[PDB]
């Protein structure tokens, strides 16, 4: 005999889009500052582009993952799929984000004046949510065959047949027993928001990725603060105090200081915006060849002879 | 009285006990959401997390927007500008629309119906 | 470009500082050239093993692509194009390859009654290969994945169980041809 | 479980090439249509 268990896989796609403006950040409205800036050369525009290079990046992660289909389908109004309830993963109409009550667990579980700003990600929550629910709609209703073309409608007890003779199962095993798989399923969706309405341990590496991204932003603003060897950290106070010639030796000093941090802030986002790159492409991976059709691949989508997974929107991030 | 990032943000006046919380002024970037030159010189500038009364005007959630006629018709993404929002250049004039998601398409499943690829 | 920025030098040439003033300060003003382009250079470098390691993650794809999907028939779904798999052919490009991944596509579909099993002397049959279909008047077999029907025979299907355990089940013949070579 | 039948099994050379091999009765589907 058997058993049937749903097993989560928490992804981190994107990462904030977020750039800052350099010439802002090292000279907040000062000539002096500006002209001294500008003597040093492109820095500032390069660092521009990169962030640039980087927020563009993130969108492409985005898009890149979730716009595989093309056609957003949608859910019959008889939603009798063999003793399968999906009303926990399925969107929600009566709330006013048409989001699952499974994403409204994942959103809920996930906790300036310096020329730092933060671009806003093109594809909103709502929208992400709606190429979830056609994700699902084609995955309950079409089954596999809408990653490979048209939807070519299939009944649901056919589906998991089709599914179980791809792990080896014959379909008399399902057939003269699905109810029992029914039962295991729904109580295996009991038992999954059950763990997440329990803790954020799961979502501990999105929580992660969003507070190394605030521990950057913040220790950016705290190295504002820092003299680098200048008589103050404020520029006007400089300004006020010095003669020009004076002044500038200790501008000199601060823009030195401030764009050895901005390099070092920019090098260290480009290197964590590599790592959420690759571990987008291995989440578009693993939805384009466990959502959209059933793999045979071992320990890729969770431990056992894998079936399919239902992909659910999160803040920044994706699970499976 | 001081900020997170060791900058005064409020001060007590020194003639009169009066406390007042200064805040800097609105700034944000500019962003020129443009044609090729090729085909206009027609500019469209994005104002970026502002509203559009400290600045033909539309608000966006990235900001204010100058010079996208807004569209309450949905096409294909051209240029990105936020938030689902994008733009194109059709009758010319730059625009402004809520993106596509693509066409939906109903399923018509039912407990015994089938499509096979004939 | 970077060349050109003096970095707080009297000139971005080396030259001329060389050649205006005495050594005792020329060498402050050349230290100050050099922190600055040494600096732009370390930024460059920093790039470059960046950009290098997205190409080289790049390649390693690449490498995978072509060693499942050209050298065999890669029948994970989406790796190489939309659609089911038949081959691709490795094109050479400026710095890249090109594949020509050339796929199966479905075209046009038909609507079908379908059961799970069918019934025919108190015994559930389920096809061994594809699934029951109906056109309305007659119960026939088919694959998955193109229409061809065929005559429901004991060789297309195999028998599991009784017929009440499944649900769908509908009442047809199931065909027997060993019973006209035994009446032959 | 079910009963080992010619269309369950495919022959192939002698059995005494085999390791492990044991003795058995194949049963013959196409036994009793023939004797009916």
């Amino acid at each position: 005999n058997f058993t049937i268990s749903v097993t989560t896989e928490i992804l981190p796609v994107s990462m904030t889009k977020t750039s800052v403006d350099c010439t802002m950040y090292i000279c907040g409205d000062s000539t002096e500052c500006s002209n001294l800036l500008l003597q040093y050369g492109s820095f500032c525009t390069q660092l521009n582009r990169a962030l640039t290079g980087i927020a563009v990046e993130q969108d492409k992660n985005t898009q890149e993952v979730f716009a595989q289909v093309k056609q957003i389908y949608k859910t019959p109004p008889i939603k009798d799929f063999g003793g399968f309830n999906f009303s926990q993963i399925l969107p929600d109409p009566s709330k006013p984000s048409k989001r699952s009550f499974i994403e409204d667990l994942l959103f809920n579980k996930v906790t300036k004046f310096n020329g730092l700003t933060v671009l806003p990600p093109l594809l909103t929550d709502e929208m992400i949510a709606q190429y979830t629910s056609a994700l699902l709609a084609g995955t309950i209703t079409s089954g596999w065959t809408f990653g490979a073309g048209a939807a070519l409608q299939i009944p649901f007890a056919m589906q998991m047949a089709y599914r179980f003779n791809g792990i080896g199962v014959t379909q008399n095993v399902l057939y003269e027993n699905q109810k029992l798989i029914a039962n295991q399923f729904n109580s295996a969706i009991g038992k999954i928001q059950d763990s997440l309405s329990s803790t954020a341990s799961a979502l501990g590496k999105l929580q992660d990725v969003v507070n190394q991204n605030a521990q950057a932003l913040n220790t950016l603003v705290k190295q504002l603060s820092s003299n680098f060897g200048a008589i103050s950290s404020v520029l006007n106070d400089i300004l006020s105090r010095l003669d020009p010639p004076e002044a500038e030796v200790q501008i000199d000093r601060l823009i030195t200081g401030r764009l050895q941090s901005l390099q070092t802030y920019v090098t260290q986002q480009l290197i964590r915006a590599a790592e959420i790159r690759a571990s987008a492409n291995l989440a578009a991976t693993k939805m384009s060849e466990c959502v959209l059709g059933q793999s045979k691949r071992v320990d890729f989508c969770g431990k056992g002879y894998h079936l399919m997974s239902f992909p659910q929107s999160a803040p920044h991030g994706v699970v499976f | 009285g001081r900020d997170i990032a060791d900058t005064t943000d409020a001060v007590r006046d020194p003639q009169t006990l009066e406390i007042l919380d200064i805040t800097p002024c609105s700034f944000g970037g500019v962003s020129v959401i443009t044609p090729g030159t090729n085909t206009s010189n027609e500019v469209a500038v994005l104002y970026q997390d502002v509203n559009c009364t400290e600045v033909n005007v539309f608000q966006t959630r990235a900001g204010c927007l100058i010079g996208a006629e807004y569209v309450n018709n949905s096409y294909e993404c051209d240029i990105p500008i936020g938030a689902g929002i994008c733009a194109s250049y059709q009758t010319q004039s730059i625009i402004a629309y809520t993106m596509s998601l693509g066409a939906e398409n109903s399923v018509a499943y039912s407990n015994n119906s089938i499509a096979i690829p004939t | 470009k970077q060349l050109s920025s003096n970095f707080g030098a009297i000139s971005s040439v080396l030259n001329d500082i060389l050649s205006r003033l005495d050594p005792p300060e020329a060498e402050v003003q050349i230290d100050r050239l050099i922190t600055g382009r040494l600096q732009s250079l370390q930024t460059y470098v920093t790039q470059q093993l960046i950009r290098a390691a997205e190409i080289r993650a790049s390649a390693n794809l690449a490498a995978t692509k072509m060693s499942e999907c050209v050298l065999g028939q890669s029948k994970r779904v989406d790796f190489c194009g939309k659609g089911y798999h038949l081959m691709s052919f490795p094109q050479s490009a400026p710095h890249g390859v090109v594949f020509l991944h050339v796929t199966y596509v479905p075209a046009q579909e038909k609507n079908f009654t379908t059961a799970p099993a069918i019934c025919h002397d108190g015994k559930a049959h389920f096809p061994r290969e594809g699934v029951f279909v109906s056109n309305g008047t007659h119960w026939f077999v088919t694959q998955r994945n193109f229409y061809e029907p065929q005559i429901i025979t004991t060789d297309n299907t195999f028998v599991s169980g009784n017929c009440d355990v499944v649900i769908g089940i509908v009442n047809n013949t199931v065909y027997d041809p060993l019973q006209p070579e035994l009446d032959s």
